[PDB]
């Protein structure tokens, strides 16, 4: 089978300009487990970012939590990058505060 | 509430290394508590969760041991699996195991969990009278028929209605503070506009632990099914959960929806809706 | 404590 994967990016906490957080993409529902994610700031590969290691739920699918340390600011745009057989190409999804 | 304790293990088929990948996973009431990697420097199950840290060495050696044990198993039945569809090598193919028991709030045996899955589908799963089983395909009647023969089933009820159950009982009094705490839901709503006249109401339940929880929209006492959507809960990455759920609204008329947040943290449950 | 398979499928 393959399963696209579901995508969610946000903050841990609600944003909160120049107070530090914490940056999640929650990657789900996917199958098989090959996946690749990214986070992006201003539309460039961050470094420094962990990731929760391989899980899945009743489904069968699979779930990862990447995330990394950040200070939100007004004009920095967040994003998260995912790659998977199931996608013709790289998915990005924007992060929304506001959402 | 009830209590559970389960085991998500997952083997890797890949071409060329004639070792498949293994990672076998534990939780405790959901909460991850051990983990096993094939691939780690050196494979053996690692406490995941703080109060498995008081687990001598006697205990990981054996833990250690058991998934030394399941990886052949996979080994040998991801390459049967392999036969029974009549599938080419020099591919990827995954076979996935889920174990476990639950237990009532009295700490009870509610259920008897085990069942396979191939390539992300149900092969094979224990029926719940932990003496039969169902077969989700042709393949697996293979499958049932040996099993039968054998007898497995007495094996595995054995483990689920003895050890499991047993086990669970004490990392349950070992992380008591921790596995039986509960954080209740901070909710607030948004408002965005969506079409010509349209509204989107975002009801957000935030830092919520156990991750079950219930969120509905409703428009004066009715609850509300069409234009509601219900994103996946989500992890928090501290510990506690997030969900919500939008509701599309005729622009004007917003006050009259309100939406409550059911939690088993929550005394009453929690009621709102969009103050401009 | 993990449970430990017996008949391979
Ligand atoms: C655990 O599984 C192995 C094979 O995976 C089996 O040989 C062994 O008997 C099982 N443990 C017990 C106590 O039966």
């Amino acid at each position: 089978i393959q399963r696209t994967p579901k995508i969610q990016v946000y903050s841990r906490h609600p944003a909160e300009n120049g107070k530090s957080n914490f940056l999640n993409c929650y990657v789900s529902g996917f199958h098989p487990s090959d996946i690749e994610v990214d986070l992006l700031k201003n539309g460039e590969r961050i470094e420094k970012v962990e990731h929760s290691d391989l899980s899945f739920s009743k489904d069968w699918s699979f779930y990862l939590l990447y995330y990394t340390e950040f200070t939100p600011t007004e004009k920095d745009e967040y994003a998260c990058r995912v790659n998977h057989v199931t996608l013709s190409q790289p998915k990005i999804v924007k992060w929304d505060r506001d959402m | 509430g009830p209590h559970s304790m389960r085991y998500f293990e997952t083997a890797v088929s890949r071409p060329g290394l004639e070792e498949p990948r293994y990672i076998s996973v534990g939780y405790v009431d959901n909460k991850e508590f051990v983990r096993f990697d094939s691939d780690a420097e050196n494979p053996r199950y690692e406490p995941r969760a703080p109060w498995m840290e008081q687990e001598g060495p006697e205990y990981w050696e054996r833990e250690t041991q058991k998934a030394k044990g399941q990886e052949q198993w996979f080994r040998v039945s991801l390459r049967n699996l392999l036969g029974y569809y009549n599938q080419s090598a020099g591919g990827s193919h995954t076979l996935q195991q889920m174990s476990g028991c639950d237990l009532g709030s009295d700490w009870r045996l509610l259920r008897g969990y085990l069942q396979f899955a191939y390539e992300g589908r149900d092969y094979i799963a224990l029926n719940e009278d932990l003496k039969t089983w169902t077969a989700a395909d042709m393949a697996a009647q293979i499958t049932r028929r040996k099993w039968e023969q054998s007898g497995a089933a007495e094996h595995y009820k054995a483990y689920l209605e003895g050890e499991c159950v047993e086990w669970l009982h004490r990392y349950l009094k070992n992380g008591n503070a921790t596995l039986l705490r509960t954080d209740s839901p901070k909710a607030h709503v948004t408002h965005h506009p969506r079409s010509k006249g349209e509204v989107t109401l975002r009801c957000w339940a935030l830092g919520f632990y156990p991750a079950d929880i219930t969120l509905t929209w409703q428009l004066n006492g009715e609850e509300l099914t069409q234009d509601m959507e219900l994103v996946e809960t989500r992890p928090a990455g501290d510990g506690t959960f997030q969900k919500w759920a939008s509701v599309v609204v005729p622009l004007g008329k917003e006050q009259n929806y309100t939406c409550r947040v059911y939690h088993e943290g929550l005394p009453e449950p929690l009621t709102l809706r969009w103050e401009p | 404590f993990a449970p430990s398979n017996y008949p391979a499928l």
